């Protein structure tokens, strides 16, 4: 569960690989379930280098790529809890009030 | 070139990157909608032909 | 049962096809029953885009295609309970209270 | 007053509504009197859609659909003052001379 | 990547910002006319065929 | 009054979000005013990034954006006087003499 | 003569304005002549941005949009001369012999 | 024989020409014979970007366009044999067993 | 300018030429097939106009 | 054969030139055959600095560029058999398994 | 003429010096001529220090700096005729056959 | 006031320390004024080694580093006034007319 898809519902590729040194994680309504018959209507995914004091995030309804920049975590991946991550379920999250931030 | 060439990119990939991606659902959902009301406005010419030949609407399935 | 009709009483065939990924039910006074002898005077039959938030439906002694538009329901077809279509009965229904609307 | 009929003389149903967003408005000689003895010779109806900028009318005895066509009311409805419809009287009108037009 | 790559960008973007998006208000109110006017037409018949019942036009409202 | 619409009158989310450092101001005809009766026939709207020495604006009735391109402002918000945006009113503006240009 | 209209016959604005940088030349039957009882039963059309190596045209009675695509001139308008542009008459040409093509 | 028609049996141009890259393959009952007293009751026609992998096709009596979507083929015009087009002959085709959809 | 300098201006452009360029190829086979059913759902009108005048469709070529 | 293109299929010049030092070595489907009416859905392209212990390259179907970096070579073109480059053939090559990794 | 332009033709200064004794030499198509009406699609330019044995050039539609590094003058700038620099006229140079070189 | 920056806006740490033995001046719009809501367009900074006869300058808006080389000074620092640095306000000075050098 959590990772990159590496194939759409349809059968097809997901045709995108990502950078040389990043972590990504990724999650939708149905998880990982290819039932042939279902539909996700959201995801949330999110990255960082491992080497980077910055995890990146967007979800199905937003604009905007959200940050969080917190110098502590620089050798992590967005694997570790300790990166305050988007993780399953808060998958729309239209709307963010007080922890996450890219406006002015 | 020089790292402050280098440093001038890596601040502009950085707003490239965030241009407010509008949000493409309800622009694609009205399509859906408009194909379904589309199809009930011809199903309803098919039923009404269909009686002024039977004087009944078709029997189910 | 509920199901768009595949052929008229006198034989030929209903010559019209739904669209791409449209879930249709249509309902009259004597259901299935080809019996050569009855005559359906009315219909009440309904749509909607598998993936779209309305559900479109008219009956006979109406003008006017009805919506209810319940951004609830957006993976369904009308074949399930919980889209408040116009099932087997209130198949004329030339009046409307307060369920559904298409005038202003 | 004034408004598309519900019932015909003879007790039975109008059998016609009106398009999702245009407004009608109806005029004949004896108003809305459903005396069960009167006779109504003649009418004069309008039809405008909310949004549009043509209000449409025809009376009794003539042919063609007649227009206005003004660009200034966009947002208004045939019940309003100026709109320039055919009031209860003149409801014959089988003849125009300079207001409105639909001949070359 | 480069600076100059990131200077055509910038230079395409403003491009494909501004393609003389057309006035879509005429193209729509000549279909919410053509509704009033089928109506209309549509209407009379109504009210010419309860004529040939009563022997009257329907009473207003 | 004057900033970006959250909601359209049907009680709808705009759909719609400003990128990390821009600032924008809309006008239109009847405000603020989500009266549940009343159309917005028109709009204008502009923008500018808070680091930019451009003012970016549209009107309802014109294609092309139209810009200032003032070297003065350069750490201004559209909200200030001295930016020589489209106000409240002149809010249709089909058309430009002298003032702002995007033709050649 | 020869530029893009600014009316049309019934005295409407013609509701469409061209791109930042592309000059537009238009051709019709009878001209300028707005003599309120003409028609143009035909146009010839074409474009090209002042810095593009394509001129692109249309005509009434033809699908497609035809291009020429010549490198030479880079920095003209279709005013000029040497852009081999569809002047006044020529101004139907359902079909192209073995000048311009947009086909296979 | 195959083509797209040039003409209809009434001796006027078919006024539609295809695409700026699209093959396109029609067949109807009686063939190319513009012998002035036959009559065509019918047509199966297909189409395919040169570049596309899908052929899009359509007969007289069906509503839908029928697709078939092989990745296979991607640089083919509908001329080609390895492309399961709709020949001469099956030119009615009311309905489809098991070889293309476009149904859900 | 120093050495030190020239370490990381070439430890940036490493990581500035590696950025996952995504595969274009699938987006654009999408254009070329809407292109294709769009003109064949218009050339069905043109086909079912010339019925409508002619009694039959055009013959082939 | 195997060279970088100096020229495109509609006869353009291909705009790029090598830096100072630099062996390319570049491949296609259909080799150097500039028929007029061939199409190469695909490349496969590599380079190494002459004086440089890496060869990177990429192909058509892949995001990220994959090296190698064997100390060994480091006065080699890639014209050379031992670079271990990517020749004629494997020219998709959308996975890796074992051979050369650009990833974590 | 011949000299590193200070400004470009929109008027604004060309934001850049050069290093503190290096002579530079800059040809384009139409010379000083700033008539607010011109495109230099063009330009050819040159640099040497002037306590160097090389002179470097560069011109619009090439990649690569081609250098010519005659030992002879050492203490001229690029203003001196036997240089063999890039003067007017030559200016674009797509291709260089015997006289500089960069590449291997 | 006038000393090298401890800090930036963002309120991180401005990462460089100077040489063992060098005097540094700094000068900016907005003074050592750390708001949180103002921007400093600009800065002029100066350096001189407390033993050397040179003191050496730059603005934002320059290229070069422009000495003055003064052999009179050379037990100095560049807080003392008679050094001829450039203080507070003259903050861009994107051109110089004979006061200080570093071209030919």
């Amino acid at each position: 569960a959590g990772k990159i898809p590496t194939t759409t519902m349809g059968g097809k590729d997901f045709t995108f690989k990502p950078s040389t040194n990043v972590s990504v994680s990724y999650f939708t309504t149905n998880g990982a379930t290819s039932t042939a018959g279902t539909v996700n209507t959201d995801y949330a995914v999110n990255t960082k280098n491992s080497s980077g004091n910055r995890v990146f995030t967007s979800t199905n309804n937003t604009s905007n790529i959200w940050y969080i920049e917190n110098d502590a975590w620089k050798g992590k991946a967005v694997s570790d809890s300790d990166v305050t991550a988007l993780g399953t379920g808060d998958v729309g999250k239209s709307d963010f009030s007080g922890t996450e931030w890219k406006s002015q | 070139f020089t790292l402050i060439e280098l440093l001038i990119v890596v601040a502009i990939i950085g707003i490239l990157a965030a241009i407010a991606i509008p949000q493409f659902s309800a622009y694609r959902v009205k399509a859906y909608n408009s194909a379904a009301s589309s199809d009930l406005r011809n199903l309803k010419t098919a039923l009404e032909s269909a009686f002024a030949d039977d004087q009944t609407y078709p029997p189910e399935s």
